[PDB]
RNA sequence: GAAAAAGUCAUGGAGGCCAUGGGGUCCGGGCUUUGGGGGGUUCGAUUCCUUCCUUUUUUGC
């Protein structure tokens, strides 16, 4: 847990910065009230500029990586228990973070908690060529999580059950130096993306299970008043290969265990929290960064023209 | 067997569904004829029982209201008066008798209401006079765009083309993702993303509002949308009840949008409000191979809420169909628009319009997009009302269209743009997204299986 | 994700209607503030029991 770099500066305002939820509710871009029965507790409904922001953040990093050389791959969302246990996740226990499908309707079906398992299962019992290495693949998919932190910040978008994550998986050679260089490349790529978006972040090295090293990037949040993790790149030397029997064909032809590297490209919840709390204005407006201006189309976000949706349900004071 | 909507009404989560049974109660012949033509779950030999139960429930409700009125009047009299007074003793005895009668009649009325609502929620929606009658074979043809491409050789299957290009992997995926799974790679994923971005931009350019709905929704939204979450022959996924209770997977973005708009008014000046949402959809579905029938697939659905007039709803559905036709013409796909029959309309649909694209590799046409218009089914189920300039609330209409489906579109594109050598061309609209005028053989070497 | 506490302008008692502290209008005075939703005991329950929802305390990835 030691910081390595610090790029950017904290914004300056002449008033007390408001929270991301307050700004979203004022602009009507997101909604989180009266949704316990619709999509459970902790469930947001982005609309208007919120969806455009999510698409911009899911089509900016993807395109940037695609222009540097990347092999896109769409993974499934209903994985088996073998793939989950091979990664290092134990959904058998009760306090798990992987949604389990009803065993009466299906057998051994578990929801995909992240795109990392989906990208790892693609190479299950498959030998990759030597010349293809390094093989980098970006994947943007929806990730669900069973457990959330209700005691801390319950009414917020920080920790949500479902989100839209964009991961970057990488298969390298058997040498640790190659895996380390690939991890450094991924870290530099995500740092460049964050700098282009215009968000103040800090990269740190976590201390000390199956991962050999983990670099955590935490972005600044003026509204909350404390930094928050936005990404975490983990480097599993051979745990994934040893559990999933992932190998590669060397030049001589003998099978060897290949090194795997996984890193998160971008998370929509945290990116939108940082964008809403960083680009705050006096009248609740939100300035679009210089990179998403072409996608959003609006130089400065303003109040919505339409009337917000009222409530006509029984749970209301009459 | 139970109904989540009734449970919500009982617990106070939402108001009791305001069914329109009285609309046709005056003419049971027309309702029976419509039910027979639709041939839904409920038949024509069970409507009289439902009407009898509704009448009995109405009579019991009236008697209960009268008893409540008398009890309130005597209570008010006692309050205004305020022990040994004979009037006091008489009023106490009358109140005791009224309370006994009320407790005796309450369970009967509750059971009757439960049975009547469980038998009435199974009724289908109305049908448009222009909708042909019969099975899927009786599908009327409205428009036919494009023609079957001319091939100088036997066209190969979409699965074969994908395996050759190493863009779609489906072998040895049982232990990875169950059955009916796939792994799009390379140009396949690029084409999917390009198609999704193109459709999103085309929809946003015409005034639509982008949105994002969750994927794990409660069974109440499905029941209001006209689905069967818990059923023996069902096809909707369900999470483990031990981990989470009353949670189901979003079969389509329409369910999420309906849940979002549940119990929420909309401005008349803002109407008609349309919202497009792109997300993944899972379906149990329990052809034998290929991406034609898959469990998980990406899709963009457009949900529109318009005024109460049927002319407005019809014009909105027409606009949606025109937009879908223009999207298909822009992508360069030969398709035909068909009108679904009454036996395939569904429970909440009123006027469905399907689109079938030409699949040379498949050998026949295949459905790749559908659109439906529900006048008040969803509004009456989820209590999706809207206010007017005066301030009164009225049930609004709802139309749901499928902007695009990546599996069928990929199948059609791969089977239409194929070449003799093995390459697949790209339409003139997705060239900017794909960055390649044509899809050649992959540079990387395919993976080799070394497992048991 | 679990366990616990409060509950609607605020404090305190009161199942048959309140004291004090409050907000607004009119000439210190006067008018005036029905409690978040759905269920049980009761002749009547904002008050006794339970459930949904809002707020708060403990534990944990
Ligand atoms: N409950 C959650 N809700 C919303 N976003 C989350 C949640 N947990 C993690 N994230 C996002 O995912 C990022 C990675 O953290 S992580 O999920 O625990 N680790 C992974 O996903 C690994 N696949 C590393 O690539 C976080 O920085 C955050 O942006
Ligand atoms: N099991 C399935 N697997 C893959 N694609 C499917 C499947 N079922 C339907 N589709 C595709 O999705 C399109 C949507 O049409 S539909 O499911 O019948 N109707 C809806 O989803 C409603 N929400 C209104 O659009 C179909 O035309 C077809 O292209």
């Amino acid at each position: 847990a030691r910081v390595l770099h610090m790029v950017g500066d904290k914004p300056v305002f002449s008033f007390q910065p408001r929270g991301h939820l307050e700004i979203g509710e004022k602009l009507d871009i997101i909604r989180q009230k009266r949704l316990s029965h619709v999509s459970g507790h902790r469930s947001y409904y982005l609309r208007g500029a919120g969806a455009l922001l999510q698409h911009g953040l899911v089509n900016f990093t993807f395109n940037k990586l695609l222009r540097r050389g990347f092999t896109p791959m769409t993974v499934p969302d209903l994985l088996r228990g073998a793939v989950f246990e091979g990664c290092g996740m134990t959904p058998n226990a009760n306090p798990s973070q992987i949604y389990n499908i009803d065993p009466a309707r299906f057998k051994d079906l578990n929801l995909a908690g992240t795109a990392e398992v989906g990208l790892a299962g693609y190479f299950m019992d498959h030998t990759v060529a030597f010349r293809d290495l390094p093989v980098r693949m970006v994947c943007s998919s929806t990730c669900y999580r069973a457990e959330t932190n209700t005691g801390q910040e319950p009414r917020g978008l920080y920790r949500v059950h479902h989100f839209t994550k964009v991961e970057m998986f990488g298969v390298t050679g058997p040498g640790l130096e190659q895996s380390s260089q690939l991890l450094e490349e991924f870290l530099s790529l995500q740092m460049e993306i964050l700098t282009e978006l215009g968000l103040h972040f800090r990269v740190l090295d976590m201390p000390t299970l199956p991962a050999y090293r983990k670099f955590d990037i935490e972005a600044w949040m003026p509204g909350r008043g404390r930094f928050g993790e936005v990404t975490s790149a983990s480097n599993c030397t051979d745990f994934q290969s040893r559990r999933l029997h992932i190998m590669f064909q060397t030049e001589a032809g003998e099978l060897q265990f290949a090194h795997t590297v996984n890193a998160t490209a971008c998370a929509v919840p945290r990116l939108l929290i940082a964008l809403l709390e960083s680009n705050q204005q006096k009248d609740g407006s939100v300035l679009v960064p210089p990179a998403l201006q072409s996608y959003l189309g609006t130089d400065r976000i303003t109040a919505p023209t339409h009337v917000p949706l009222q409530y006509i349900g029984p749970n209301q004071p009459r | 067997n139970r109904n989540l909507l009734y449970e919500y009404a009982r617990e106070g989560y939402s108001a009791l569904p305001q069914l329109d049974i009285e609309r046709f109660c005056a003419c049971p012949e027309e309702a029976a004829h419509a039910l027979e033509l639709r041939k839904g779950e409920l038949r024509s030999a069970d409507l009289p029982a439902i009407i009898s139960t509704w009448q009995e429930l109405r009579q019991l409700q009236e008697q209960i209201r009268s008893l409540e009125e008398e009890k309130a009047a005597v209570t008010e009299a006692v309050r205004a008066l305020l022990q040994q007074d004979p009037k006091y003793q008489g009023l106490r005895a009358r109140g005791r008798e009224i309370r006994k009668e009320l407790v005796h009649l309450y369970p009967r009325e509750a059971q009757l209401e439960e049975q009547f609502y469980l038998q009435a929620l199974k009724l289908p929606n109305q049908t448009h006079p222009d909708v042909p009658v019969g099975d899927e074979s009786q599908a009327r043809v409205l428009h036919m765009v494009g023609d079957k491409p001319v091939f100088s050789f036997q066209p190969r299957g979409h699965l074969e083309i994908g395996e050759k290009l190493d863009i779609i992997r489906q072998k040895r995926l049982s232990h990875v993702s169950g059955h009916r799974s796939y792994y799009l790679r390379g140009a396949g994923a690029l084409l999917q993303h390009g198609l999704v971005n193109f459709t999103f931009n085309k929809l946003l350019r015409r005034g639509f509002t982008p949105m994002t709905v969750p994927d794990l929704l409660r069974g109440a939204v499905f029941e209001g949308c006209g689905m069967t979450p818990n059923a023996n022959p069902s096809q909707i996924y369900n999470i483990d009840p031990a981990r989470f209770k009353d949670l189901n997977l979003a079969g389509t973005a329409e369910v999420g949008l309906a849940g979002y708009f549940m119990d929420h008014t909309v401005a008349f000046r803002d109407l008609p409000v349309r919202m497009v949402c792109s997300s993944t959809c899972y379906r149990a579905e329990t052809e034998p191979r290929g991406l034609y029938r898959v469990h998980h697939f990406t899709k963009v659905e457009m949900f529109g809420v318009t005024g109460p007039g049927l002319e407005q709803s019809s014009q909105l559905l027409e606009e949606f169909l025109s937009l879908q036709m223009e999207i298909l013409t822009e992508l360069g796909l030969h398709f035909r628009v068909l009108d679904m029959p009454t036996q395939e309309l569904g429970l909440p649909a009123y006027r469905k319009f399907d689109i079938e694209a030409w699949m040379p590799g498949r050998g026949r046409f295949g459905e790749v997009t559908s659109a439906s218009n529900c006048t008040d089914f969803q509004s009456r189920r989820l209590h999706i009302m809207f206010q007017t300039e005066a301030g009164e609330l009225q049930f609004a209409h709802t139309v749901n269209a499928t902007a695009c489906a990546v599996p069928r579109l990929l199948i059609a594109l791969l089977e239409s743009n194929q070449q003799k050598d093995g390459s697949v061309l790209v339409p003139p609209a997705l060239q900017s997204y794909l960055g390649t005028d044509r899809i050649t053989a992959p540079t990387h070497v395919p993976l080799q299986y070394i497992g048991p």
